[PDB]
């Protein structure tokens, strides 16, 4: 996240850090994800494309570090990975990009609800926020698109939502931008999303509850002017979710 | 105990 402040699991407690194993010695982190429901997560298909080799990746819900343990953490495997058929990547977009995990614990659960693990609510069918409405974006990813690392403590920010006619505009992202998509951007370019941000959540106030209303999908550089964060467009793909739940 | 989508507190 550029900008933003560092904060805690407790604020963001359906926040879900996925990893991947090199046998080797080293997990390295992939992405951000959500919890949906005790057994799932959602994240962004462009995270696994390149390694869709489930039995590598270990998910974990309540962890405010990085690299470090947090009291009250959960670890999981990928019991079921199902990416989008129909996932395309093109120069700068990623279409369809909305991924779900099934996770399971070493004694065999789902996840449990504390202080620090919670679910995100799912918005209605096609109901999203009006443009204006300010989210927050929370995750791991750069501090600043020049690093080649990304910081231990967990950081969030808000961003606005803005409309497609605004993002469609020529000198902005033109038609890479679908109905399938919503962009939200800081009034003053200052804060956003950025690469290792991918897959968390966008999460605005919906009916008077908190909704997962997008999951960081792309972006070109990070907080630049003109040059929205795009996310997928959650309430757009609950028909796909569903027959996965 | 259970969950319910959205709270924090
Ligand atoms: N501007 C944004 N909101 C944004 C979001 C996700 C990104 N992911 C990346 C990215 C950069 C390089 C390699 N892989 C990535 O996912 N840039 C990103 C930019």
């Amino acid at each position: 996240i550029i900008g933003g402040e560092f904060t805690t699991i407790e604020n963001q407690p359906w926040f879900a850090a996925i990893y991947r194993r090199h046998r080797g010695g080293s997990v390295t982190y992939v992405c951000g994800g959500s919890l949906m429901s005790p057994c799932w997560v959602i994240s962004a298909t462009h995270c696994f494309i390149d390694y869709p080799k489930k039995e590598d990746y270990i998910v974990y819900l309540g962890r405010s570090r990085l690299n470090s343990n947090t009291q009250g953490e959960m670890k999981f495997e990928v019991e079921n990975l199902i990416l989008h058929k129909d996932y395309s990547a093109d120069t700068l977009a990623h279409h369809n990009d909305i991924a779900l995990l099934k996770i399971r614990s070493k004694e065999g659960r789902c996840a449990q609800p504390s202080r620090t693990i919670q679910t995100i609510c799912l918005p209605s069918m096609y109901n999203d926020p009006q443009f204006g409405t300010s989210c927050e974006i929370t995750g791991f990813g750069k501090e600043a698109s020049t690093d080649y690392l990304y910081p231990e403590q967990l950081k969030m920010t808000v961003v606005k939502l803005i409309s497609h006619r605004e993002c469609q505009q020529p000198h902005y992202y033109g038609s890479e931008v679908t109905t399938k998509m919503l962009c939200a951007a800081d009034p003053q370019w200052k804060t956003d999303s950025c690469q290792g941000d991918s897959g968390g959540p966008l999460v605005c106030s919906l009916q008077g509850r908190m909704t997962l209303t997008g999951i960081v999908s792309w972006g070109r550089g990070c907080a630049l002017k003109d040059k929205p964060g795009v996310y997928t467009r959650v309430s757009h793909f609950l028909p796909w979710i569903r027959s996965h739940t | 105990l259970k969950f319910q989508c959205g709270q924090k507190t």
